[PDB]
């Protein structure tokens, strides 16, 4: 995606956005760190920073429950 | 291929005789952008610039090269210039990708009968 | 090089190579033209013993014993 073999999508041709291209800029909208992980949930979907890391955190232990709220 | 130099002075001969190559490497665009830039031919109206890009080449042809470009043409005019990508592979004028080319082919073709004629 | 003069084309050269011959290695010629590669393969007789190399970068010409292109 960075030499132009493939067409850049926003994360993915179908599921993309623009308004996520300030943070996946950098990576070519390729999800490469924790910290897109945090921003995405800062822009997308109005988390604060700090609520963005205990998102990330959730995903890491990956638990049952947990995922359903944040989900939300 | 090969070597940097012969290609970099082949771009020289194509910046002295195609005005978009120039205008291109005068506005010294990166890399992604720039080879959208050098695989579109330059048309230009009254007060638009329609870069006819060959569709060989679609899939590098993106809104976030097209606008970095814009910006660029816009610098280089010194006005607001609406630039777009169009996409229409029709040959009938050559790119600064394009324009490259030639010139080498029909070099090499000449300095290889010179090293056929050195004789021994 | 560009430089051949022409002596050095058809004579010193020659020399080195014209004792030489054994161990059959096709010669092929490359001039490294600054334009292109032309390939004359010269095969017109000699095909040089192993121990032309250091002899052979005695006069003005840096070369190697490559994987042939020819063979395969």
């Amino acid at each position: 995606r960075k030499h132009g073999r493939e067409e850049i999508s926003y994360p993915d041709v179908q599921w993309q956005h623009e308004s996520l291209k300030p943070v996946l800029e950098p990576t070519y909208g390729i999800i490469l760190y924790q910290e897109q992980v945090m921003q995405i949930a800062q822009v997308l979907s109005g988390y604060t920073l700090g609520g963005a890391d205990m998102l990330r955190r959730a995903m890491g232990k990956k638990k049952p429950e947990e995922m359903a709220k944040q989900r939300s | 291929e090969k070597t940097p130099e012969l290609a970099a002075k082949l771009a020289a001969e194509a910046i002295e005789r195609d005005p978009w190559a120039a205008q291109v490497s005068q506005l010294s665009l990166p890399k992604l952008v720039e080879q959208v830039a050098l695989n579109a031919w330059k048309e230009e109206s009254d007060n638009a610039v329609c870069l006819h890009l060959r569709s060989s080449q679609r899939h590098l042809n993106n809104r976030g090269a097209q606008q970095k470009l814009a910006e660029a043409l816009s610098m280089l005019k010194g006005s607001t210039v609406e630039l777009t990508i169009v996409e229409d592979d029709n040959p009938a004028v050559r790119t600064p990708l394009e324009w490259r080319q030639a010139i080498y082919e029909e070099k090499l073709a000449q300095a290889r009968e010179s090293i056929i004629a050195d004789n021994n | 090089t560009d430089r051949q003069i022409d002596d050095q084309l058809l004579n010193r050269l020659r020399q080195s190579l014209e004792p030489h011959r054994s161990g059959t290695i096709p010669v092929h010629l490359y001039y490294q033209r600054a334009d292109a590669r032309a390939r004359l393969r010269f095969g017109a007789t000699w095909r040089v013993s192993p121990s032309d190399r250091l002899l052979n970068d005695l006069r003005g010409l840096i070369g190697s014993e490559q994987v042939e292109l020819e063979f395969d």
